[PDB]
């Protein structure tokens, strides 16, 4: 048969995860895309991102260590 | 291969407003390869950014470096873990002098704990561990270029994640006992993902299992590579349409609580039927304090029927079963919840996530190659109140 019995431990929490346990990234690479403003300004995209709140958005990746802030750039 | 690029205040603003407008908390990774003559971190560029972000009122958390374990390969510079820890101390001093003096700092964003990485992580934590708020490391199961369909369905592949997690905790417990451990960047497969796999229903076994194990084993936050962008492990495609992993992620967010419990299967093969149990998310308006959320993966090629233990056997259960929309089966980019295709109502509106109430006392049906959440209503679990 294909019937299976589950056992549950429910006496106490074994761990506590963050409310932001399921979080997401944007790769540093994306800041090299000429359309970065259009992309992250997307209302459709922001609606989808709001669905996963609360969460961290981590901006990083290999390009983290190949990106330099330039306050003169436009 | 890797050349330096610049980014502007505009870019910083685009990123922050995206996070802020979306109710997300931005973590920004700083460039760790800016170095003085004697291999100390040169903080001058980061100081520029910190000042600018301070000036706009941006509440941001920080990292420094990505996979420092492979700096020698990427840029012919070797930074040992001791030095990196000192670099983090110097960043922490800059943050303490800034407008957000309590800003958080995470690192070192090492890869999975192979010998040399584990060594770098240990020496890093000895040196710089006092100043980080959480330890971050990264994980991918496979190279996207070679990964197979079978790999995405293989419990032996899924199980490798367990020893990575144990090894990271071994390092952390030997150096900074109790420091929180985060998966800082993680997905199915690197090289941008496995073509035709990482963006499909089949990707969900790896994603849900990783979440389940991470929660079970003590990882506090898991950061999915990637919400949106290049490759195909994205949650949201090039047309701003959600992929199956987005919908799985949304359901997880809505149903699964912060308090982690345990489930296991009697007879105890514990390979192809994978089960996880948390208290139900109390933010969900449908449910109440005490309720349980079970989630389960069936990697068998036949349906399995799960029986709940006493005292939960006769409770009302709400089923949230995900299956692919045809004709592409597990390689589909569309998913159904309890037989209803998941799709946006419009550009501003997520659809409702409609449960299927089961007959009280019934066994929980889990089709072949599927995953499901089950909310046990009126469970009245004291641990969850
Ligand atoms: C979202 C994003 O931009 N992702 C990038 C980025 O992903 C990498 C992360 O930044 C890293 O932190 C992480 O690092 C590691 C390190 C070690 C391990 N490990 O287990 O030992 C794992 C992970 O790796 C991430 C990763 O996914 O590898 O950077 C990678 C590497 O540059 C990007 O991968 C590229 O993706 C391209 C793509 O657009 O899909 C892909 O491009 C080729 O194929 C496409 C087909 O669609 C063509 O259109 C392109 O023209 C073609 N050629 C070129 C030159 O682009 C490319 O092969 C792949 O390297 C990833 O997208
Ligand atoms: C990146 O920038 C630093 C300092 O500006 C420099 O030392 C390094 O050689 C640059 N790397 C590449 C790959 O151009
Ligand atoms: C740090 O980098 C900048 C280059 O942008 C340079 O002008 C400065 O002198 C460097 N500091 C040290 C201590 O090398
Ligand atoms: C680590 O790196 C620094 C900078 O190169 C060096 O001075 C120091 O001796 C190194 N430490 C170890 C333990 O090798
Ligand atoms: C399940 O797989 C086995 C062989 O690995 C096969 O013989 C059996 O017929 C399969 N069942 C289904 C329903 O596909
Ligand atoms: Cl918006
Ligand atoms: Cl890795
Ligand atoms: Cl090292
Ligand atoms: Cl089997």
């Amino acid at each position: 048969q294909d019937v299976v019995d589950l056992d549950f431990f429910t006496q106490e929490p074994l761990h506590l995860v963050s409310p932001s346990f399921l979080s997401v990234t944007i790769d540093a690479n994306l800041a090299t895309d000429p359309r970065f403003l259009i992309l992250l300004g997307s209302p459709k995209l922001r609606t989808l991102a709001r669905g996963l709140s609360p969460a961290y958005l981590r901006f990083g990746g290999t390009k983290t260590d190949f990106l330099i802030f330039d306050p003169k750039k436009e | 291969k890797f050349k330096n690029s610049t980014y502007s205040r505009s870019s910083v603003d685009v990123l922050y407003t995206f996070a802020n407008c979306s109710g997300l908390d931005l973590i920004f990774g700083l460039n760790a390869l800016l170095r003085t003559a004697d291999l100390q971190w040169n903080s001058s560029n980061a100081q520029l950014l910190l000042d600018y972000c301070s000036s706009k009122g941006y509440n941001i958390s920080w990292e420094l470096g990505n996979e420092p374990n492979s700096f020698l390969k990427k840029a012919d510079i070797f930074i040992n873990g001791s030095q990196l820890g000192e670099d983090f101390i110097q960043l922490h001093k800059l943050l303490r002098k800034s407008t957000f003096k309590n800003a958080k700092l995470y690192g070192p964003d090492v890869g999975q704990p192979r010998r040399k990485t584990a060594k770098m992580l240990k020496s890093f934590l000895k040196a710089g561990g006092e100043v980080i708020d959480s330890v971050t490391w990264h994980h991918y199961y496979l190279n996207g270029r070679t990964a197979t369909r079978e790999d995405f369905l293989n419990p032996d592949v899924l199980d490798i994640f367990i020893s990575s997690v144990q090894k990271v905790f071994q390092v952390v417990e030997s150096t900074r006992p109790g420091k929180k451990v985060w998966l800082g960047e993680t997905s199915s497969a690197y090289g941008g993902g496995a073509p035709l796999l990482s963006d499909t229903f089949a990707a969900g076994f790896m994603w849900l299992d990783k979440l389940g194990l991470s929660a079970r084993m003590g990882i506090e936050v898991v950061m999915r590579q990637v919400f949106f962008g290049a490759g195909n492990y994205h949650l949201v495609d090039e047309n701003f349409d959600p992929l199956p992993d987005y919908w799985l992620s949304l359901l997880f967010k809505k149903l699964v609580g912060t308090k982690v419990l345990m489930a296991s299967v009697q007879g105890s093969k514990r390979r192809k039927l994978r089960v996880y149990l948390h208290c139900t998310n109390t933010d969900n308006p449908r449910y109440k304090e005490g309720d349980l959320t079970l989630y389960a993966i069936n990697l068998h090629n036949v349906t399995k029927y799960l029986r709940l233990p006493y005292p939960f056997s006769n409770k009302q259960v709400d089923k949230y079963l995900l299956r692919p929309l045809g004709p592409h089966g597990l390689l589909s980019k569309s998913v159904q919840l309890n037989g209803l295709t998941l799709k946006m109502v419009d550009d501003q509106t997520l659809p409702p996530l409609m449960e299927k109430p089961l007959r009280p006392g019934s066994s929980l049906g889990l089709p072949a190659f599927s995953y499901s959440f089950f909310v046990i209503r009126n469970a009245k679990v004291a641990a969850c109140i």
